[PDB]
């Protein structure tokens, strides 16, 4: 019944000790962070406490939508050497910084995802010439699914993927997906493999890269301009934010320390150096 | 419901 | 179905509340309703077998 | 207590297996769960379990290390440590599925003249960094699963170079915990420290902890055991001081699904 | 950050006496120490952090 | 109980007097003004007053947003010596005058924050040529978060900054900020100093600003045209209305009456004389 | 959650009202009610020490 | 006018000397060694606003004629509950004459004005070792 | 206690500091009576008291001296320690009268391989002997009040035969506990040894001690602390040992009357 | 109809 935007306790008045109390005293290596408060070890007036740790909550904490993604998409003339350009993303956090770095906090979330979609376009040859207003359909293909090969292919029927149709210069595109994971929670890190390499078979067969489980995760969204080309080229790009709604979390990590190399925990030669120097008795 | 001022 | 919470008042000009009603079916289309809870922070502070008084002796 | 009893001396009694300890500094129990076997609420696979109980929940000791004044540390995985391990082992191999929870005991003890401090921690899903800057997520299952003998950490990053014949293993940089953040962190995930003046032993006590009810031993590690020197090892005016380090670590409330023939790997 | 206005003062650590040992016991020593919040701690007005970047 | 809006009070009746009650009579010196009305110096008869005070409540007359600043953001090829220009501002009432002068009415006040943007845009150059809709991110960057380097870097990737994506042409973008101060007022004049000179200290690191007190007082805006660049050029600004609602204010104090002279209260020569001729028994 | 209040009427064509719901959790974003206090000028008008009756000498 | 907010810990803090108001603004033209000093012109109240409104200040007049004394008493007013007394004073002192001395018909007179002030409910915290300002 | 609870181990708190011990032997309060504020049905002065509190009862920590094999002893007078002591001293030199009791903490640990021991003496109107046979009570008060550093004391009385300019200081004989009578004698005193086989702190609470309610804190002081080596220093087996004594000093319930300017001493 | 919280 302690909610998150609750005051924190008030601080009680407290005097001069003289006993065999000795709160100040420890031993770190039981594992235990010592309990203390100021008037453990000085003297106190009473405070009523206001504040409260209602941001820090662990929704009030992500409770903001993150750049997961970029990606690019043009209405050009298909040519025989070149065709018009769809875009298709592998749905991940892990291509930006960010949001990365805070889930990674912990070990293990469960969060419904919104999804927002920012879209915007521009010419890129310098004639005069125009363009209508375009239309895009980003659809989620799942694993599994048929993923489009041509900007015009069959695919793009949806008749059981979901697809948003938006319209540029409208207010950004956005949906809400429920907590979709194959498991009863997502694994930031899974110290493991999807395959185990047994004996009777050849090395080849029974690898597996390491960390990695299902291969196609959580499937790709694919973007087109469902216009056809005009004279004129137009490229886009489609920003895509990612919020976790409803989140609970698990098993808090030390923070990456160190720039991201990959969606793994590797880290590059020449990047392990985060702290700065500061000599022991300079303040 | 409804709160009248 | 109207759902009616108080705000947590902060600058000021009785309980100022306001209303949330769920147009949608799915729970995951729902926005936050930020009323959370909080819980002590011992599973990671005070993981001991023996519960620890802070005023004895940490090792007897 | 008046009859004597002690947060520094303790024993555990799991099946045939008993331990003492005279110095302790108590003992954790890992986010406050003690393990558990599987709920029928929480259950997924359906066929009856196996239960082994005494011929698996068990203290098995480990290969005896070596700690020197150029000891950067080392690491072990759970289950992979202990799938050599009389019955445990064998329920593990020949079953798909298997859970657990264990008894964790790293023993160190030196003399008053003796220091140094050891931190223990136990670390959920412990992912390692790769020597590798050609190819990420690269270390081989072989690598990746040293069994009872654990792995190392070390004081450098070193890429591995060869391109043809790479080496596929871990590079795990001890002031990065092995895996690119900061160790003085290590404090969030349950721990003990054997700080020889204060303590010869660490206790921890771990549930099962996976995004799963219960999941493949032989693919995945649940926890990691990384043990490495907050403050170095040191005697008397000795230039070239050891103290031995033992890992003795029981299996608790384990069970398996899933039974077939026997899986034999590719540990080479 | 760093601010003067709401600058929080000074940690230090000082030998009150001096460390004592007896021979054939080592000198030198260390010493750790760690931080942490009391139960009346708390943040305010999130923010993205200079602790992660992504050049490119 | 006495509301802003309830009518002023009637006006009573009055005859002749001749008595010792001398209300015309005072002594200014005692720092208190005379408390008099109508009927203490004439005749007066009774009149039921209607009028009220509800224009001028605290709140009435602060209810209107006032522009604080003018952003400049364009989007253009970067180019080796020259790169595409996003803004960054200050968060401050003190660029421009008119509410700054009627906030300095008092000395401290609380109030939540108003932010509304009207955004315009132009073609600078000549040629024919066109632009897609431009889509605006403003980026509210708190003290201590990585201030952007380039229009297009990680930090616009905003994973706990609050951003608005703006859509041009669509209604001018608004936002709410609660109090928001380190103080439990704002405070419109600081008499003192961030930093206290020490004898054992060079006076250069012991110095600092008069008046001035967190360098970094509410962080930045950080505003780009998130489109990629047209071959023609669009000059778009961004224009910062701000008004304090739910507002209380402390310690009156006489208006500005020489023209603002920096963010203090400094003034600039030949700018002091606000009074004009008029002679004294010239009606 | 609605809040019905009273307008004050100007210029006329029973007592007009209006009615308000708080759309967010935060009273921040509301708007502003302007159902303001008002207060005696006494703390600027007459800060003295002992109460000045205006029939009386200010002096005595 | 060659830089704002520029008066220094030194000359915004006379002491118990106090300071005085001009009744001319003269900028400081000497940019190698600024003097870094205010420069209160009077009828803008040192500050740039006028000095016939300073009676929305609390006040009180000495008229010869009537009284030989003002008596203010001052409750701690600032932004926060409490502050550094060092870095930031909450209150200041502004004595103008609002009518000029005059005496018979002498063409110099002079009287003395003494301000005796008394601290009220004041209260401390944060002790450590003594602060030792840079005071010129 | 069952608890753990020790006589040894003790934590005291006064102002913004607090002390802490693991080998006490007990703690003294002198004469059985904790300091307390005078009383109305005492009091003599009738202005109102100020009373400092936190700000100057707190403990200060005074210059650490050394213990050697040949220290013959060390003595320091309250309240003149403590004359330049925060806003204590301030409280002192602004005031006419002034009273105080005290915490006195005195610190020395060793090894379990030195030994010693260090009779801690608290001594109400602790006059010591001058170094004059020519004049007897000349003393002057620049070196009857060293404040923090304190004085010494000698195995061997030594007359200054100075006459044109005496040196006017004390000369106080050990065993004689620089007055005239047996150090032997000096437990009537309330005492800790400081025995570094058992403890390493003594910790005596004085209560204000006068024939008067308050006095002279500048011109008298109450009490004084007298530190002598009752077993000398020693260690394995070296010639030259040398230990730290720290004193650390709190005023208790302080008050002080008849405020004025401040009282600057000729001290040199 | 309404809840309340
Ligand atoms: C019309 C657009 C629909 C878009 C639907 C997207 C559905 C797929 C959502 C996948 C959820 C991804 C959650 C984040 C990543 C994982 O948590 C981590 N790798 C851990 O497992
Ligand atoms: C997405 C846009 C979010 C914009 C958020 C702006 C938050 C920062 C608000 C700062 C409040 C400024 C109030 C005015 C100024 C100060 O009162 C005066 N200098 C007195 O302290
Ligand atoms: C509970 O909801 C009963 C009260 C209904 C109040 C008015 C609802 C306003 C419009 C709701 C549309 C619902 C969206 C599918
Ligand atoms: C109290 O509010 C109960 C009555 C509800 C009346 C209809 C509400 C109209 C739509 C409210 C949407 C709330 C916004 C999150």
């Amino acid at each position: 019944a302690a909610t998150s935007r609750d005051a924190l306790p008030n601080t009680e008045a407290s005097g001069p000790t003289h006993s065999k109390e000795i709160p100040a005293l420890t031993a770190v290596e039981t594992g235990a962070t010592n309990p203390l408060v100021p008037s453990d070890t000085v003297q106190t007036r009473h405070v009523v406490q206001h504040r409260s740790r209602s941001e820090s909550s662990i929704e009030s904490f992500f409770a903001r939508g993150a750049c997961v993604t970029i990606m690019t998409v043009d209405n050009s003339a298909s040519t025989t050497n070149k065709d018009k350009l769809f875009a298709v993303w592998k749905i991940t956090y892990k291509d930006t910084v960010q949001l990365r770095r805070k889930l990674e906090f912990f070990t293990y979330s469960r969060f419904d995802m919104e999804l927002t979609f920012v879209v915007t376009a521009n010419f890129t040859e310098t004639n005069n010439g125009h363009a209508l207003n375009q239309v895009y359909q980003i659809m989620y293909v799942p694993p599994g699914a048929p993923v489009p090969e041509k900007w015009d292919d069959y695919t793009w029927q949806t008749s059981s993927n979901p697809s948003i149709f938006y319209t540029y210069g409208t207010a950004p595109a956005r949906i809400s997906v429920p907590y979709v994971g194959i498991s009863n929670a997502y694994s930031h890190f899974y110290d493991g493999f999807s395959k185990v390499p047994l004996k009777d078979q050849s090395a080849a067969l029974g690898d597996s890269l390491y960390g990695a489980a299902s291969l196609n995760d959580f499937g790709i969204l694919a973007v087109r301009v469902v216009n056809d080309h005009n004279p004129t080229k137009v490229t886009s790009k489609i920003r895509v934010y990612l919020k976790p709604k409803h989140i609970r979390v698990w098993c808090p990590r030390p923070p990456r320390a160190v720039a991201y190399y990959g969606p793994g925990v590797d880290y590059k030669d020449g990047t392990l150096t985060p702290l700065s120097t500061k000599d022991l008795t300079t303040y | 419901g409804s709160s009248s001022t | 179905g109207a759902q009616v919470s108080s705000q947590k008042v902060g600058a000021h000009e009785s309980t100022i509340n306001y209303t949330t009603i769920n147009y949608y079916r799915d729970s995951a289309s729902n926005a936050a309703s930020k009323q959370d809870f909080s819980q002590d922070p011992s599973k990671f502070t005070e993981p001991i077998k023996d519960v620890l008084i802070k005023t004895a002796p940490m090792l007897n | 207590e008046a009859c004597g009893y002690s947060d520094r001396v303790l024993q555990l009694t799991l099946g045939n297996s008993t331990i003492t300890t005279q110095e302790a500094a108590n003992s954790v129990v890992a986010y406050g769960r003690w393990p558990e076997y599987l709920r029928d609420s929480e259950a997924n696979p359906v066929d009856q379990p196996t239960e082994p109980d005494v011929a698996a929940c068990r203290f098995y000791t480990l290969d005896t290390v070596s700690w020197t004044k150029e000891s950067r540390g080392w690491w072990w995985k759970l289950p992979d440590a202990l799938r050599d391990m009389g019955l445990f082992g064998q329920n593990m191999y020949y079953h798909y599925l298997g859970r657990s929870g264990y008894t964790v005991h790293v023993q160190c003890n030196a003399s008053k003249f003796h220091q140094g401090a050891l931190g223990v921690f136990a670390v959920p899903e412990m992912c390692l960094a790769g020597d590798s800057n050609t190819t990420t997520m690269y270390t081989s299952y072989q690598n990746a699963n040293p069994g009872e003998k654990g792995g190392t950490f070390t004081g450098t990053f070193t890429p591995d170079n060869n391109q043809t014949s790479p080496a596929r293993r871990f590079c795990p940089v001890d002031y990065l915990l092995g895996n690119g953040t900061l160790l003085g962190n290590a404090f969030v995930f349950p721990h003990q420290i054997i700080n020889l003046r204060t303590n010869n032993c660490a206790t921890l006590v771990l549930p099962y902890v996976n995004s799963l009810s219960i999941d493949s031993m032989v693919k995945h590690n649940n926890w990691g055991i990384a043990i490495l020197p907050l403050a170095p090892l040191n005697f008397a005016s000795e230039s070239s001081p050891e103290i031995p380090i033992t890992l003795t670590i029981a299996p608790m409330c384990c069970e398996f699904n899933g039974l077939r023939n026997i899986t034999l790997p590719r540990l080479q | 950050i760093d601010d003067s206005f709401t600058e929080g003062g000074y940690i230090s650590v000082f030998y009150q006496t001096r460390i004592v040992v007896p021979l054939s016991t080592p000198r030198e020593m260390d010493i750790l120490g760690f931080v942490s919040a009391c139960n009346d701690f708390s943040v305010r007005l999130l923010r993205d952090t200079t602790h992660i970047e992504q050049k490119a």
